């Protein structure tokens, strides 16, 4: 199977068509996504089987094939990047400056931009292309529009 | 059943599109992972 770090797009056959459930990052041969696009489930790469290794529902994140990898963070002043992978369209690079979720439990970075559901899983770039985090578990503000968190999960 | 199509590389794009606001909410994380508006 294809095991080349980069972005990707996860696809489904069981509904009309082909289409865009998710997006994910590949690094060191990791699949990273959110929970919530794949619920868990088996993947497929041409004829490669990508099985769950971790994954966690309350941080909406899942790993395939070994632990989470990813552990860059936003270092709470700087510009970043969104690498939108928007279904049926090519990827592109959104940068933005994200603001904040003032939780009980810390504050965490967010990203106010405005992208369809099989967005969820585009990863968030700091200026050296370090993945930050995840884009696709959110709210929506009162203008209706979507404001995502940084998700990032813990290296071990 | 779900499958993965390699998108591109993760790399910083120099001019870029620049857009998007900054915003400070007041959110709550349940236990299912929902965010919501605290007020
Ligand atoms: C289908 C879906 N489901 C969740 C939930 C994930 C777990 C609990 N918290 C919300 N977000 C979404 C979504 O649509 N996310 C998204 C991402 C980018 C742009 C627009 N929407």
């Amino acid at each position: 199977g294809e095991t080349t770090d980069g972005v990707y797009r996860v696809m489904t056959r069981r509904l009309l068509g082909s289409t865009q459930v998710g997006v994910g990052v590949m690094q060191e041969g990791v699949f990273h996504t959110m929970w919530h696009v794949t619920k868990g489930a088996a993947l497929r790469s041409g004829e490669g089987r990508l099985d769950p290794y971790w994954g966690d529902v309350k941080q909406d994140l899942v790993s395939y094939c070994g632990p989470w990898k990813l552990d860059a963070a936003w270092d709470g002043l700087s510009e970043v990047q969104l690498l939108a992978v928007p279904p049926g369209e090519r990827a592109k690079n959104i940068q933005t400056l994200p603001g904040i979720f003032k939780t009980k439990d810390g504050d965490i970075g967010a990203v106010a931009l405005d992208y369809p559901a099989g967005t969820s899983g585009s990863p968030i770039l700091d200026k050296c292309g370090r993945v930050i985090g995840l884009y696709g578990n959110g709210v929506v503000i009162k203008n209706g529009s979507y404001v995502s968190a940084i998700t990032q999960g813990k290296r071990e | 059943d779900m499958y993965i199509e390699r998108a591109g590389d993760i790399t910083w794009e120099k001019d870029a599109e620049v857009t998007g606001n900054s915003p400070r909410l007041d959110v709550a994380l349940d236990e299912s992972g929902d965010f919501s508006l605290v007020e």
